[PDB]
């Protein structure tokens, strides 16, 4: 983990939209504090795999057996908008998160055939079947227009430090201020 | 002790660079910049999905010959 430009972490500022800097540096903060359970994949992985196909994002897991992990957390880009794929091993079930209740499952499909392509070449049995969908569930919802990112960071902060969602439209602000002093300290202020 | 490097655009593009495996890779990105006309705050240098920092070398990221660094643009949501 490393230190941002001050223009990125300005898109934590107000309103502003969180960019892929911001996204992507607090993936690494969360993984780097557990990094024994955690995966994080940054926001260019779904892109990559979706243009490109496993022949594609294959060197990224060059270090990762991503099969003892229990989390995987991917970031979705989609046009305009944040939104977040988890993938936990232990019961074989990939969750789509999203702030504003749109149903992207068009694309946790592509996630499964990932899975079961690097199961295949990591030489891993155990995972060459079984992966579920999410069956939907209520997680906070904003009421603007602009926090997408921020839900979607805060989604990942709880799934990894194993909290519950105890947080809602009117925390977004504190939050902006604390991922904010995060990034600049390089570390989880929990 | 020269080495190969493709560099890959969400355009398709590639382009390729002859640097030293001991030489940081700030004067590629920076050349591969101005050749296309890119603002580096706009753009981001990828090797196997890990960021390459101003000062990375093509040997301390275990770069070979004819590897290559893919570009991605900004994403704001």
């Amino acid at each position: 983990a490393s230190m941002l430009d001050m223009d990125d972490l300005a898109t934590l500022d107000g309103q502003n939209w969180l960019n892929d800097q911001v996204i992507n540096m607090y993936g690494e903060l969360i993984m780097d504090a557990v990094p024994d359970k955690v995966h994080f994949f940054n926001s260019f992985f779904h892109r990559q795999l979706v243009t490109k196909g496993y022949n594609g994002v294959k060197r990224w897991t060059k270090k990762v057996d991503l099969f003892k992990k229990s989390l995987l957390l991917i970031p979705i880009h989609l046009e305009v908008h944040w939104s977040l794929i988890t993938v936990t091993l232990s019961n074989r079930i990939i969750s789509f998160y999203d702030s504003q209740g749109i149903h992207f499952k068009f694309c946790v499909e592509n996630i499964r055939k990932y899975l079961l392509t690097e199961a295949r070449e990591k030489n891993r049995p155990e995972f060459l079947q079984g992966w579920q969908t999410a069956v939907t569930k209520c997680i906070p919802q904003q009421k603007n227009d602009s926090d997408c990112g921020v839900f979607v960071l805060q989604y990942c902060k709880c799934l990894a430090l194993e909290q519950p969602f105890q947080f809602s439209q009117e925390d977004m602000p504190r939050v902006r201020k604390r991922i904010y002093k995060e990034l600049c300290e390089c570390r989880l202020m929990d | 002790d020269h080495i190969n490097l493709k560099v890959a655009g969400q355009d398709g593009s590639v382009v390729q660079f002859k640097i030293k495996r001991h030489t940081p890779l700030s004067k590629l990105m920076k050349a591969y910049c101005e050749r296309q006309g890119l603002s580096m705050r706009q753009i981001r240098f990828r090797f196997d999905g890990q960021p390459i920092n101003e000062t990375d070398t093509p040997a301390q990221l275990e770069m070979e010959d004819e590897d290559t660094i893919d570009v991605f643009q900004q994403q704001t949501g």
